[PDB]
């Protein structure tokens, strides 16, 4: 029976694995420990906007801003872990993506993920008692913002050391996977034998191809609390983490050519 | 008369306490007046949008919109406020004014 760890969550800790895989995850600026007054400022109720009410420091703002131009003036903000993907509708454009200091700080107020990160980051722990986290601070990640396709994107699975099992991140049929299908799964095997640094033997790899190059996107812990998507949990416990090759999972949906290459394969059934 | 709205005026009215019924017996928290440069989350039908609160008279409010949202006037609308790092109702509302992105 499967369980979460102190160090499993702090590992995951985008600081604590962006020192170690820098080379293998698109440019970020990480600034930690978190300003004190956005610190302040998030856990305020509600949400307020400067445009008897707090509102981050001048310091903070400009310091925000600083990180943003650098990075090219677009980012994808996030904390420790989580991203603010379910607050998509708070956005003015319909995507993470952030150009202003006040479009940050409005997307991690109105996060329910966000909000996870804060109070129910060790919920599951067997090793913590949540009282109150060690030489643990947070940290406020700013990732540069690129077009990125949500169909090449795919979460990994990762026991002893091995790939379990990979699939498709996105919820709808993407025709051209299967076509590179074969070229994904060695892309990302590939991506793990990089990933052999990593402190944990069991672990979830999130991972976006473009031109040819799987890049590594987030690692969450191997525990139920982190999404299993097209496979289930008992599915992903019950798996062979000695077995040479991955399960893998795409979103379920001719030519004279196509039909006869069907029967060659299905006549390949008959023989072994 | 439907269009793409970037302020809405509306006629509105907020609950007295929070819903749900705490174990202790304790009273939930009051709902308080409405502050303006304010961040709401707004249900405007299917739409889910964000709305700072750029003014307020009585049982009236005009909000500006986070991004355009696709409405027609007497729509009704569900006020939402982060209280608890939570998405918890305070009130309802009516579009009586609008103006447009065209």
């Amino acid at each position: 029976t499967l369980i979460l760890t102190k160090n499993q969550v702090l590992h995951c800790q985008f600081s604590s694995w962006y020192s170690l895989f820098r080379k293998l995850t698109p440019k970020a600026k990480v600034i930690k420990p978190i300003p004190a007054t956005v610190l302040k400022y998030l856990h305020e109720d509600s949400i307020y906007v400067e445009q008897p009410a707090y509102y981050p420091e001048r310091e903070a703002i400009q310091l925000i801003e600083k990180a943003i131009k650098e990075l090219g003036g677009a980012v994808v903000p996030k904390l420790n872990w989580s991203t603010p993907k379910d607050a998509l509708w708070i956005t003015t454009t319909g995507s993470l993506k952030c150009t202003t200091a006040e479009e940050v700080l409005l997307l991690l107020k109105s996060s329910d993920f966000v909000a996870h990160d804060l109070n129910h980051a060790f919920d599951d722990c067997k090793d913590f008692d949540n009282a109150d986290p060690k030489d643990f601070s947070f940290e406020l990640v700013l990732k540069e913002w690129f077009p990125m396709h949500a169909s090449t994107e795919f979460r990994c699975f990762v026991k002893s050391k091995r790939l379990i099992a990979f699939c498709q991140r996105d919820d709808n049929y993407y025709e051209f996977l299967k076509e590179n299908i074969d070229c994904y799964e060695k892309l990302i095997s590939d991506l793990l034998k990089k990933l052999d640094t990593f402190p944990d033997p069991d672990f979830v790899f999130d991972v976006y191809i473009h031109k040819d190059r799987a890049w590594l996107i987030d690692i969450n812990p191997f525990y139920p609390r982190t999404d299993g998507l097209l496979f289930s949990w008992s599915e992903l416990e019950s798996m062979n983490s000695e077995n040479m090759k991955p399960e893998i999972r795409l979103i379920p949906k001719a030519s004279e050519g196509e039909n006869l290459l069907e029967f060659a394969q299905k006549w390949q059934d008959l023989t072994n | 008369l439907p269009n793409i709205y970037t302020d809405i005026e509306i006629n509105y009215f907020l609950l007295r306490r929070l819903l749900g019924v705490k174990t202790d017996g304790q009273k939930q928290a009051k709902v308080r007046k409405l502050e303006p440069n304010e961040v709401l989350m707004v249900n405007i039908g299917s739409t889910a949008t964000g709305a700072r609160v750029v003014a307020v008279k009585a049982d009236m409010a005009r909000l500006q919109l986070t991004s355009p949202a696709c409405t027609e006037i007497n729509e009704k609308i569900a006020l939402s406020r982060r209280i608890e790092k939570h998405w918890r109702l305070i009130g309802w509302a009516t579009i009586k004014k609008g103006t447009t992105l065209e």
